[PDB]
């Protein structure tokens, strides 16, 4: 403390970097978020806190379309998190400009995560302060998820969490089974997760922006149909 | 063509232990005189001295431009050049401008500090070094001087026989090309002493 | 003050920003052991991994930078990851200025150079982790480097890093004092028991991950589940 | 040049192990130009050797 | 200019004429065109002089310095790219042509540049004017794992049909010779061109050459 | 109180300029003492240990130009690159005019420059002052004094050393213009300097002297070697004799 | 700022840290004979897992400059690469002087960029310079804020200040050989705490001949009888 948290290019005495153990507790205080690898592609899932009924329909949302396959979910502050998906969005581009065809997650996960810690490693700029994960199909990869820390890594996960509650949704994502079901149960299940999350109780209404990606939309990272999927928004109530 | 824009011809010769370097001492445009006092020859050292033939402006700049890079040197160091050395400095500098070239043609003739050998060499508008033991000349006529210069040297020659011989073969070649000539200047350098003679030529 | 803030020499005459750095490399819960041998080179670190939602496929902390080098990271990932993919740019840009393949010293010469100039001047500050490259070079055999925060590149033989590094080191000490070459089996079944040893597991064959890089064969290979508990079986016998 | 220090180092090595004592002191009082010809420190311990080699086995009271 | 190498047995063997010519005259009758770059590794060279001249000692301090920093022997392929990142950067501004042999860990090689940043690799390797002479000559008279005396006197067949049927090159043969443990230069090998005496003492005595005027000034 | 180094002090002063000149006075040692038909430099060789070997030839003295020569007397580091900068302006201005830069503007430039880093940015000041003495063609022998603070002054008896009010004080009682000679300097500024070094009897070696001459149509700056120097201390201890003995 | 910095009225207290700290440990002893000169380090690795063949303490900058150093080895291997390019682009620029010797003051006097620029963070080394092709031999010595020293007989480790008593008092001297180097390795000898061999000696000598660095053969050979 004192002294060493006040630059990123500062280090702990133990050896730590504070500015980013700080903007972990950003990402932590906001809201949480999952996303969940099916047996043939990727469904992600957040809760957004209307703050105020004066807003539209779901607006500033924690989706986002990086690339044609590609979707990140994000959780933060949101305004850097948009930001980042915009570096991410021109990622995506330049390679397709430069090596054809799709960017591999794995490529665009590592390249973004590099980018992020090319902004904690120095000291005028400051560390990130959204994690997201990075969810993508296709035929020759089959299902991709790699989430983001605000200063970490991006690492292969077969479902992960992140934002206000961690571990409550990652008990309830390990106790359900993964990679043998398909996605349509697994946006129910999402659904089902996020409202087993804590929602009003302390908070206000929440909205459920649920993504899509796999085979049964050949790709083509979209947000899923939320007419259709007001019924899985239903069985998730109960 | 533009390397005889103002004529110039400059010879540089070996002796026993002993240098010579001459140079027309004319300049001006195609056709006409300027000036019988042009200074091609400009001593880089108590026994040592460089020749430019080409652009009159080129021989000055490059005359100036060599000068403050030695005087550098010299300073940086404390002690005299070595001829290998200056020559290697020509060449770098007009290497500098390749794409610009100083259309210049210089030649080093000078005695070692301490050795007393005699070095002679030339080079061309780029830079290429061409280091011999004979002689070395440059300009419009270069080709008469090779002429001149490859019945008339003696290795081993005594510095008046040196010096007679260089002065032959510059007053002949000025006397046989159209743009240089009316006074040649001649610099015999030894181990203690130099001799500067302006010789008798044809002042037309 | 601030000498122990910023990347400046101290009033006693030391440098106390890469001391830190260096105790970052411990930060992480982590290690890794360098074992040279008389053909070949192996370097096996634990894959600490939490929970089986991530993908052990992708958890790993060795990597190719070249065809024929493979490093070992320790520390802080991110930094890790970054200074591997400065070493694979390092590799390639060396081969195509240079036609033969960059040796694995010149490569952790490199590395080390970056490293010095980030713990030079004061807007940057070292990256925390600690590189082990090994690879197999002509006319030296097996050959085995480590670059640190500092930029002191260097190691050899035997060489461990990470939070429980001096054990491992004093264990390969002893064993490499025992005057005793190292063939291809002896060279990974040392590297394994110093691992276990330093951490009593038994190490179950899923949570080490070895990379091997032998002379008549050579390239960075990451052996697989089975080669490990081959391995494992004949060494616990 | 220095394969001639390495034979008088040879010879004091067989002079020592059959015990000669005159041979030994006639090479140590004839090898002197040699020893003011090389290093001084590499001289100094040939001296040195030579003379703990002679004063070992021969116990001459009255000359060493 | 005529330079040529080839591939013996034991390593490479580098031939070259001495003539530097300005137009149509000749300037320098020993013009070394053979340049050393690492104490394994020579080059020959064509084309623009100082060009050349500049170039090959660019390279050859470079690899010095990368020598230096790696500790080990340098490479011909090495070489070979740096000389062709070069002159392709330039697109061919550098009117260099040069030839590049040496001896490696993993055995001699020979390399032909050309000032457009063309490279190859050959067991024979002919470059410069008469380059076409010597060319020949390896094509009539080349032999795979020759001698080192034969790769010489080849060699020197070929430097030699350059010299005699190119009029813009000659007077002299210079030759390098160079393999696992040996780096031989020989400078003139052979000088088949001898200029003749000259009849009677074309000398000029003193008290000709009237002069103007006269300055000495001693030194120390 | 001191701050970055462009700053002012609720006085008025820059007291980071002012405490880097009076740190010139510590350290170093060197007078320059100015005469007709000659103008000398005396530099004061502070470390004496034997284990060194005097081959840069001149430590305190540089010779900068062709018709001039400095003496540096603050840290060595911005000794170096001043005196290389300075001759870089000289054979700039020998360049472009093809002519000996005179003393003057040579010591302007330089100044300037000293003055540009004291009053831009956030760099140190030139902890360094020099002397300069030089021959040209409009006023002679000049000699010059400079101070980090970029304020040179042109000088005619001066010392910038650790007693440097000593030595001046001891110029002021012992100087004489007009009747000086370069033989009276070569004395004055021995026995300025044997007063200024506590212990008597000087060594050639712990001094270090330099002349300009003016020759025929040429100057010449020689460095007086060990044995003329050792034999103007036999001199001057000859005289510090026969005076004292005298009374 | 972002040059050699932190000049206080009368000090230079961020260039006396960076002397502390180039204090060091490794005595690196230097002495010019009068054939050539002598610099001999130590090589103290920790434990045997270290190799000392891998690394070097004495650096070739060109055909005849060798190159000891001290304290902050990472810094020291920026400053010897600097070095051979400044070397290199000299002997680029004056093609073929084959300078040393004319270079070692040259060489020595453009380690500028060594501390005149020191980075915002000084170089932390101190480094020991070899030439002789002048028919006469250099020993030069750059410390992290200096300049050229021109020693004949110095040493930068723990003990340099009894390393450099005992190099006065066994007279370094002015007739000793080029074998000065026994001198050079009983100066070691005093600031080493060991058996000192082969491999934890390196030494590297430069006479009229050039510079090379003696390989364990040579140095054990010297070792022997000491």
């Amino acid at each position: 403390g004192t002294g060493y948290d006040l630059s990123a290019s500062t280090f702990s005495p133990d050896g730590r970097v504070f500015q980013v153990e700080y903007a972990m507790k950003a990402v932590e205080n906001s809201s949480t978020a999952i996303g969940i690898r099916c047996k043939d592609g990727v469904v992600f899932g957040v809760e957004k806190l209307v703050l105020s009924k004066l807003y539209e329909e779901g607006s500033n949302k924690r989706l986002f379309n990086v690339d044609r396959h590609v979707g990140m979910a994000v959780a933060g502050l949101l305004a850097d998190a948009r930001s980042l998906a915009d570096i991410a969005r021109e990622e995506a581009s330049n390679f397709r400009s430069n090596f054809g065809y799709n960017i591999p997650l794995k490529h665009l996960a590592d390249r973004v995560a590099m980018y992020v810690h090319a902004y904690t490693l120095y000291s005028a700029v400051r560390p990130f302060g959204c994690s997201f994960m990075l969810g993508s199909y296709s035929v020759n990869d089959g299902a991709q998820l790699y989430m983001i820390d605000p200063s970490g890594v991006s690492y292969g996960y077969w479902g992960c969490a992140i934002g206000k509650a961690r571990q409550a949704a990652k008990t309830e994502i390990e106790k359900l089974q993964m990679k043998e079901m398909t996605c349509r149960d697994i946006v129910k299940e999402v659904a089902k997760i996020i409202y087993i999350v804590h929602d009003e109780v302390k908070d206000k209404a929440f909205e459920l922006e649920l993504s899509w990606v796999g085979e049964l939309t050949n790709g083509r990272h979209e947000i899923v149909p939320k007419d259709i999927r007001e019924e899985a928004e239903k069985y998730a109530k109960e | 063509s533009i390397m005889s824009y103002n004529g110039g011809a400059v010879m540089a010769m070996k002796g026993k232990n002993c240098v010579a370097i001459a140079a027309d001492r004319r300049f001006g445009i195609q056709a006409q005189m300027v000036t019988t006092d042009f200074q091609k020859i400009f001593p880089m050292g108590d026994r040592l001295y460089i020749g430019l033939a080409g652009l009159a402006t080129d021989v000055q700049t490059v005359a100036q431009r060599l000068k403050f890079r030695l005087n550098l040197y010299e300073l940086k160091e404390g002690r005299q050049i070595k001829p290998y050395t200056l020559m290697s400095m020509v060449a770098n500098l007009l290497y500098e401008k390749r794409f610009g070239p100083y259309y210049t043609e210089p030649v080093i003739a000078g005695l070692d500090p301490k050795t007393f050998k005699p070095f002679i060499c030339s080079l061309d508008l780029i830079g290429c070094p061409m280091v011999t033991d004979d002689f070395v000349v440059s300009g419009t006529c270069a080709e008469q001087m090779y002429g001149m210069c490859e019945s008339l040297w003696e290795p081993n020659m005594d510095p008046d026989h040196l010096f007679e011989t260089i002065s032959q073969a510059m007053l002949n070649a000025v006397d046989r090309d159209a743009v240089s000539g009316m006074g040649v200047i001649v610099h015999i350098i030894e181990k203690d002493k130099i001799t500067t003679r302006t010789l008798k030529a044809r002042m037309d | 003050g601030f000498d122990r803030h910023i990347t400046i020499f101290s009033p006693e005459g030391r440098l106390y920003q890469v001391e830190y750095a260096f105790k970052a490399i411990n930060q992480g819960g982590l290690t890794s052991v360098a074992v040279r041998g008389k053909d070949c080179a192996v370097i096996v670190t634990q894959k600490k991994v939490p929970d089986k939602l991530l993908d052990s496929s992708t958890v790993t902390h060795l990597f190719k930078i070249t065809e024929n080098i493979g490093c070992v990271m320790t520390g802080m990932t991110a930094d890790s990851r970054s200074q591997v993919q400065r070493a694979r740019y390092e590799a390639a840009n060396w081969k195509y200025k240079y036609g033969y393949e960059i040796p694995v010293d010149m490569l952790c010469k490199r590395i080390a150079d970056i490293s010095q100039v980030y713990t030079q001047n004061a807007e940057m500050r070292p990256l925390g982790c600690c590189m082990i490259l090994i690879g197999i070079d002509e006319e030296q055999g097996p050959q085995v480097y480590k670059c640190d925060p500092a930029g002191y590149y260097c190691g050899f033989k035997a060489t461990a890093a990470g939070v429980k590094q001096t054990e491992s080191t004093s264990f390969l000490e002893k064993k490499v004092k025992k005057k005793f070459d190292w063939t291809f089996e002896q060279t990974v079944e040392t590297a394994i028991t110093c691992l276990s040893t330093v951490l009593s597991i038994d190490f179950k064959p899923s949570e080490i991950e070895v990379g091997v890089v032998t002379v008549e064969n050579p390239k960075f290979r990451i052996l697989t589940e089975a080669e490990i508990d081959a391995h494992l079986v004949a060494l616990a016998e | 040049v220095q394969v001639k220090e390495q034979s008088i180092l040879e010879l004091g090595s067989l002079l020592a192990k059959t015990g000669q004592a005159a041979e030994l002191g006639g090479l140590l009082k004839y090898v002197r130009p040699f020893l003011n010809s090389i290093s001084k420190a590499k001289a100094a311990r040939l001296v040195r050797s030579l003379l703990d080699l002679f004063l070992d086995m021969e116990a001459a009271t009255g000359q060493e | 200019t005529t330079i040529a190498g080839v591939v013996y047995k034991d390593g490479i063997v580098l031939g070259a004429d001495t003539r530097a010519t300005e137009g149509m005259v000749v300037a320098d009758k020993n013009c070394s065109k053979i340049h050393f770059i690492s104490p394994n590794i020579y080059c020959c060279g064509a084309g623009t002089a100082a060009d050349t001249d500049m170039t090959t000692q660019l390279i050859s301090s470079n690899l010095e310095l990368h020598s230096l920093s790696t500790g080990r022997l340098p490479r011909v392929v090495t070489a070979n790219r740096m000389l062709k990142q070069m002159l392709f950067r330039y697109q061919g501004y550098i009117g260099a042509a040069l030839v590049l042999g040496g001896v490696d860990v993993t055995g001699p090689h020979l390399y032909s540049i050309y000032p457009h940043g063309s490279t190859d690799k050959l067991p024979y390797v002919t470059m410069g004017s008469g380059s076409l002479a010597a060319m020949a000559v390896f094509e009539d008279k080349f032999r795979p794992d020759m001698e080192e005396e034969e790769a010489k006197n080849l060699v020197s067949e070929a430097i030699a049909a350059g010299i005699f049927n190119d009029l813009g090159s000659g007077s002299n043969i210079d030759l390098c010779v160079i393999s696992k443990n040996k780096l031989d230069f020989l400078r003139p090998y052979t000088v088949p061109n001898k200029k003749g005496t000259r009849l009677g003492r074309y000398r000029c005595e003193k008290g000709t050459t009237a002069v103007l005027t006269e300055k000495i000034t001693p030194l120390e | 109180y001191d701050s970055r180094t462009t700053i002012f002090s609720p006085e008025g002063r820059l007291y980071q300029v002012e405490y880097a000149m009076e740190a010139i006075g510590h350290a170093g040692t060197c007078l320059g003492i100015l005469a007709n038909d000659g103008v000398l430099l005396a530099a004061e060789r502070r470390n004496i240990h034997k284990l060194l070997d005097e081959v840069f030839f001149s430590e305190k003295i540089y010779k900068l130009n062709e018709d001039m020569a400095c003496s540096v007397a603050g840290i060595t580091s911005d000794a170096n690159v001043l005196t290389n900068e300075l001759r870089l302006i000289a054979q700039r201005y020998l360049l472009q005019y093809q002519e000996p830069i005179p003393c003057e503007q040579l010591v302007t430039a330089l100044c300037d420059i000293k003055q540009a880093y004291t009053q831009f940015g956030g760099k140190r000041p030139f902890g360094v002052s020099l002397l300069y003495i030089g021959w040209d063609k409009h006023y002679g022998f000049q000699l010059y004094q400079s101070d980090p603070s970029g304020n040179y002054g042109g000088w005619k008896a001066t010392c910038i050393g650790n007693n440097s009010a000593a030595a001046v004080s001891m110029l002021k009682q012992d100087y004489k213009e007009g009747e000086m000679t370069l033989k009276s300097a070569l004395a004055l500024a021995i026995k300025v300097l044997n007063k200024t070094m506590d212990v008597s009897k000087l060594s050639a070696e712990k001094v270090e002297i330099a002349t300009l001459t003016r020759e025929n149509g040429k100057t010449v700056i020689r460095v007086l070697k060990q044995k003329e120097v050792e034999q103007l201390i036999k001199k001057h201890e000859e005289e510090e004799a026969k005076a004292e003995r005298e009374k | 700022f972002s040059l050699t910095t932190f000049s206080p009225s009368g000090k230079l207290v961020q260039i006396e840290y960076a002397l502390a700290a180039v204090a060091g440990g490794a005595p690196s002893v230097g002495i010019k004979a009068a054939n050539g000169v002598v610099l001999a380090t130590e090589k103290k690795q920790k434990s045997i897992l270290y190799d000392e063949r891998s690394v070097h303490k004495v650096e070739p900058i060109t055909k005849h400059i060798g190159l000891v150093y001290s304290g902050m080895g990472p810094d020291y291997r920026v400053l010897v690469h600097r070095a051979r390019k400044l070397a290199q682009q000299y002997y680029l620029v004056y093609q073929e002087p084959i300078p040393t010797a004319q270079l070692v003051q040259r060489v020595a006097s453009v380690m500028q960029e060594y501390t005149q620029s020191g980075g915002v963070r000084p170089f932390g080394v101190s480094l020991l310079i070899c030439g002789w092709n002048e028919g006469r031999p250099y020993l030069f010595q750059s410390d992290p804020s200096g300049a050229y020293f021109a020693w004949k007989a110095t040493a930068m480790g723990k003990n340099y200040v009894n390393g450099k008593t005992f190099l006065e008092k066994r007279y370094n001297e002015d007739l000793e050989l080029e074998d000065a180097i026994h001198t050079a390795i009983l100066t070691l000898k005093e600031s080493f705490e060991g058996q000192m061999t082969e491999d934890n000696i390196e030494v590297g000598i430069c006479n009229e001949a050039g510079f090379r660095r003696l390989t364990p053969t040579e140095v054990k050979d010297y070792l022997a009888a000491i």
